[PDB]
């Protein structure tokens, strides 16, 4: 079928992956195809559940990548990260900030 | 012609009979000579003040009088005198305050008389004397305030009577004592209020009875001894329960009606041996807490009983249900599932609120003609994966609002509607395969939807060309 | 708006009569257009109500005029006439039929 | 070798940074890891990749290593030395894994951890120390794993954690000061658990907590330590076995946002109980029927969307609306309602449902000066009289349901143009409904289907596809009408 995968189409591409693996949807063409992951692509996070693991794009304003949604783990540069959270400024300061930009 | 008067319309009866149309002519009296052998005369929105000073008898082959709308404030004694073969009598739409005192009586071949659309509120005793054909009454929209049961009494061989559209507030024991040919009777749109218990006791023959939109506030027991009815009403009053063997006299009833009823209880018994009855419906009975007796009523088709507080169903509940095609048991306490397998023919079966907790093997095994199955908002945590496996016509089903994670698929491939909603441990995909002939979906994740696949000049060539298949994709929906 | 009516659309004829009058609706076309009248056609019977006063179809198997619905007030011709309903033969008693065709 | 390596054999290599490598030996099966592996890496992958021990060979002078990833070996365990020289490892990746416990030694003293994943594996056993000397660490995943308790010694020098995942275990409880030195913590995932009982200072001592998730498991009863979190924002505890929100329930978490608690027996709501809850915007309460009265919104003007369904309220507050504006949908659907307020004050409210209640009369002013109301539901209710200017002033009403409610004639006044339209029910509703003064209607149900028959019955590219869906669906679309 494909690399770490289980049930497969041709029109959809995989659709239930290996016990411990991540599905990732992605749309091609008018369609929604599927990929078995160790871990998610850079932009989304790793949601696992009793049923379906699955990469989850993390909507967060200015967020490169995440923890998962709420939560930033790796903001953009020129941007500060303050409790998953991106900020311009640094609300409390002095634990912000030093040579990188990570209050 | 002459035969036909002027101004109006005459036309061939039986050969060389006349039926004469002088209606909307504005006559100020009724017609001068006129022809012999007339047995038909219709003179309708005319403003005839008075029928006349100068009335014209000897038209004693006149089979139908007509004299609607036309301001009649009375009928004096010798008017229909000569009359002879008169069948029916029309005296609707005019300003009459009571029944001729005198003026309809010994009219022996009248078999239809109208009298609606008036004023009357006096109903002169033995003013109907002599009237041995009469078989159909009008009294509607009338202002009558009570029973004529003095008048009524003569009047034996009534078939059919209408007094609706009235005042009346009252309905004495034996109101209606020597009607005992009566067959159908219009008491609807009034103002019952008080009923006796013996006030129906005379009409032997009744088979319909109509007190719809009327202030009942008790169950009617005077229909008791109504064993010939047939159709019963009396839906839009007040009544609060209908109590345990109510239609106990009332055997071969086949539809009655009492929905716009703040009804709250109903006995247990109360729908008990009706085997001409066809269909049951009972919304909003709140006080009812156990499933309804129907022995000797197995004929049901459609059972729909909602908004009580049912905890449990027999376990043999569908061996008095054969030929039922409806179950709909929608908002009530149900946690437990009988068979349902012994109530073949069912076509639709709708237990949305309810507290099922789980659906077994045989509750839904062999229901062959079943088309439309709906679960949706009850509490059901597993389904065994063979509960569906035995259903081929099944294109319906509704599973929305409930606790399921996963989902047994065996059988029930191709179905039309399919609605998963409100189950949120419901994660994993489902394929367009296993699933074909699908056309409306609901589903707990946009991504499931997604697999479904709803998620200049020579653009329009390329709408124009893949059209079909375009439209191939548009006939599927999907609500996330 | 027409003849006896007060509330009428040039479109769909009359929508509301005189107080005491009935309405008819056809429906013969697949668009529907209403009269007012004193009384019902042959085939239709009068039904008054505190809102509209409407004609009402007779369907009685082999009934040419009706006193409501299930009712029927004369049968066809070559066939009797029972309790407001129509049999080729009459069910039980008398149910004997005289010169005339009504089962007594 | 010792500066000049190429890349690994069958691997794939590719430059991060000027002078960094980035290595990726993901899916090529191997049984041991590259042997003469490069100084510059600054990224390592290797996973879905059979290594049953990483090496009797070990790799250090990688000090510009960042990402260690190891997911999807069969590594059984740890060994100590296995991580020394990395002393810029950042991230290290330890999923899908056959790992029964914590590196007891291994996981010590890595300055730069900021992430940890450990979950996917057999750990059931945490021993304690094992997270010593990480003061970097802020993300910590161990979910999906065999866990019995909560670590409460192993997680005391965890101080500077952020996001932590305890997530798909089997927790049965929460001892008071489980997560006592966590000050630092502002996420937490207890999700798809076993918790049955929690202590009452069992999150006293996370003070940055924001987010809470207890879904997915099994409490008898409203978590009350719950109190102790004031900055948390969003509260998850649905999917348990909770029979009632009890009064001051909420009362130590101002600033929340969100809260989830369906799929909860919910039979009771204390009145007072969401009080004080100025950032949230929505409440749903459904089939709570031990629910008599409407509850107490004194503090939370914020609500936009109201549900309470299945109860039991006989009646609103006259002044029920001067604490909802900003309101946009409220659903008191399946109540015992008989008398209504005035709503006029709710303005924005944009959709109305109180179907299935005792409605028995439509005042003037219970529906005055609602500009943005769109959708109103009165179906099912014993409405006998509607006053003639009650939709005077809803010109953006566009559905109205008023079926099974006893009437016999209808308010036309306003209410021109509105979309759907639905009377079916009413059965002392004989008169006709003409076409005029009652254009763009498209969905029409009627008690009688002579009055259905009144109403005609018997730049961008590739947007354009888009386009052709909306106009798919409207015009294809005739005027409809159920008797
Ligand atoms: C995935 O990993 C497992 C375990 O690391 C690999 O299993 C190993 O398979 C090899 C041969 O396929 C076995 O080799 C054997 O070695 C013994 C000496 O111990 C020798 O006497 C035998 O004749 C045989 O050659 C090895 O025992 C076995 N490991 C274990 C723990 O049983 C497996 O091959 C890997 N799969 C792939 C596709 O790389
Ligand atoms: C219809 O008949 C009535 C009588 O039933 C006529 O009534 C007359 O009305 C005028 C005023 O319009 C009075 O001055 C007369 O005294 C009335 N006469 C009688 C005998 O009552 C009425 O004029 C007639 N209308 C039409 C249009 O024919
Ligand atoms: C009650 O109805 C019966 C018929 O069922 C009447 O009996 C007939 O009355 C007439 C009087 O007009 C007699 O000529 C008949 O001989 C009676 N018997 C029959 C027709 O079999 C009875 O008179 C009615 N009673 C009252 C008080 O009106
Ligand atoms: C409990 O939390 C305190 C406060 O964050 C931690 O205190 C630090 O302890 C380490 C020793 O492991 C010192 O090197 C730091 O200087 C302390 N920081 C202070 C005092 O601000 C402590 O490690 C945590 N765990 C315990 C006490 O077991
Ligand atoms: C690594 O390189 C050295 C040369 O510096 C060589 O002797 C050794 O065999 C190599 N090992 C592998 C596994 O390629």
């Amino acid at each position: 079928c494909a690399k770490g995968c289980e049930l497969c189409s041709e029109v959809n591409g995989c659709l239930k992956c290996s016990p411990k693996l991540f599905i990732l949807l992605e749309r091609n063409d008018i369609r929604q195809v599927g990929v078995c992951l160790p871990s998610c692509p850079p932009g989304y996070f790793d949601a696992r559940n009793p049923d379906m693991n699955k990469c989850i794009k993390c909507k967060i304003e200015h967020c490169e990548a995440c923890f998962s949604h709420n939560f930033c783990t790796k903001c953009k540069e020129g941007l500060y990260l303050h409790k998953g959270r991106c900020y311009p400024a640094c609300p409390e300061g002095s634990s912000a900030a030093n040579g990188t930009m990570e209050c | 012609l002459r035969g036909c008067p002027t101004h109006c319309h005459c036309e061939p009866d039986g050969r060389m009979l006349l039926r004469v149309d002088c209606s909307d002519l504005g006559l100020s009296e009724l017609p001068s000579n006129l022809s012999v052998f007339t047995s038909y005369l219709d003179l309708s929105m005319n403003n005839i003040s008075q029928l006349l000073p100068n009335p014209l008898p000897s038209l004693r082959f006149l089979e139908e009088l007509r004299l609607a709308g036309n301001a009649l404030t009375y009928i004096p004694k010798g008017a229909f005198t000569g009359l002879y073969s008169l069948k029916v009598l029309m005296l609707q739409n005019n300003q009459l305050r009571h029944v001729p005192t005198e003026a309809l009586q010994n009219l022996r071949s009248l078999q239809s008389l109208r009298l609606d659309a008036n004023h009357i509120s006096y109903v002169p005793p033995s003013c109907f004397s002599g009237l041995h054909s009469l078989r159909h009454l009008w009294l509607d929209d009338n202002a009558l305030t009570e029973i004529p049961v003095q008048a009524f009494r003569s009047l034996s061989a009534l078939q059919a009577m209408t007094l609706a559209l009235n005042k009346i507030h009252h309905i004495p024991d034996y109101a209606f004592g020597n009607l005992s040919s009566l067959v159908v009777l219009h008491l609807h749109n009034n103002r019952i209020h008080s009923l006796g218990k013996k006030c129906f006791d005379g009409l032997h023959s009744l088979e319909t009875l109509d007190l719809n939109y009327n202030n009942l506030d008790e169950f009617p027991t005077a229909i008791r001894t109504l064993s010939n009815l047939k159709e019963l009403g009396f839906h839009s009053n007040n009544i609060r329960s209908i109590p345990e063997k109510a239609f106990v006299g009332n055997p071969s009833l086949i539809t009655i009606h009492f929905y716009d009823n703040p009804i709250q209880f109903v006995g247990r018994s109360a729908f008990q041996h009706l085997p001409e009855l066809r269909t049951l419906t009972l919304n909003g009975a709140s006080q009812i807490t156990e499933f309804p007796d129907l022995t000797g009523t197995a004929n049901l088709e459609s059972l729909t009983l909602t908004g009580a507080q049912i905890s449990s169903l027999p376990q043999t509940v569908c061996n008095q249900l054969p030929n039922l095609q409806v179950l709909d048991l929608s908002y009530n306490l149900l946690e437990d599932l009988p068979s349902f397998s012994v109530c073949q023919k069912l076509q639709k079966i709708d237990l949305r609120h309810n507290e099922i907790y789980e659906i077994k093997v045989d509750t839904f095994q062999q229901l062959l003609s079943l088309r439309s199955l709906n679960l949706a908002w009850n509490k059901i945590a597993i389904i065994h994966p063979n509960a569906f496996s035995t259903l081929p016509s099944l294109i319906k089903l509704d599973l929305s609002s409930n606790l399921l994670s996963s989902f047994p698929i065996t059988g029930l491939h191709g179905l039309t509607h399919l609605k998963l909603t409100g189950n949120h441990a419901l994660q994993s995909l489902i394929s367009s395969e296993n699933f074909p002939e699908l056309k409306v979906i609901e589903m707990p994740y946009a991504y499931q939807c997604c697999a479904f696949g709803v998620c200049e000049r020579d653009l329009e060539d390329f709408l124009l060309d893949f059209e079909e298949d375009l439209k191939a994709l548009h006939s599927v929906q999907c609500s996330p």
